[PDB]
């Protein structure tokens, strides 16, 4: 889709640098967390043709499927009493507020090349 | 010279055909064959077998 062309070009420059440096004669996939596996030769790019039908069908058959079962149930217990209670104890400690005081904020307490640029990120966080 | 759209720019044959191509050195050279190594004639893997 042409709509998420500019972050293809993002994602095809980061694929592009991975193989620009020798990271191979790895054996286990150099993956910690996240996606689903597939393995496939270059494909057409165009369109998510079989090989992608196959494995998105096969991440939402069987896949989504129980994740969906696994997610409602968390919701379920989240709406239930007592436990909501321990849930919103911990959001609310993980996130609060106060009067005038900040909320998250960025601490730029680290070398950087400018104190202009530390203050474009402070603009760019808010 | 048919079309005016420019120079064919790809093959689809049969696996014998591939096979030959892959074997063959494609370059310009004295002449050459080998192992079948240009090409993939897998069609386990895929359709696209490469390049000439």
């Amino acid at each position: 889709l042409s709509l998420f062309a500019p972050w293809a070009k993002m994602d095809e420059r980061n694929f592009k640098d991975q193989e620009k440096e020798d990271l191979v004669s790895i054996t286990a996939p150099k993956l910690d967390d996240g996606a689903r596996e597939f393995e496939v030769s270059s494909n057409e790019a165009a369109s998510p043709y079989n090989a992608a039908f196959q494995t998105i069908f096969g991440s939402y058959e069987p896949g989504m499927k129980t994740t969906r079962e696994l997610i409602d149930t968390y919701r379920n217990l989240m709406n239930n009493y007592e436990v909501d209670n321990a849930v919103s104890e911990i959001v609310s400690d993980a996130i609060v507020y106060e009067d005038d005081t900040e909320v998250v904020a960025l601490n730029l307490d680290k070398s950087k090349f400018s104190p202009k640029i530390k203050n474009m990120m402070l603009d760019e966080f808010s | 010279r048919q079309t005016g759209r420019g120079e064919g720019n790809f093959i689809i044959a049969s696996r014998n055909v591939v096979n030959v191509l892959a074997s063959v050195d494609t370059g310009i050279s004295y002449a050459a064959q080998g192992l079948a190594t240009g090409f993939s004639t897998d069609t386990t893997k895929s359709v696209f077998a490469g390049v000439l």
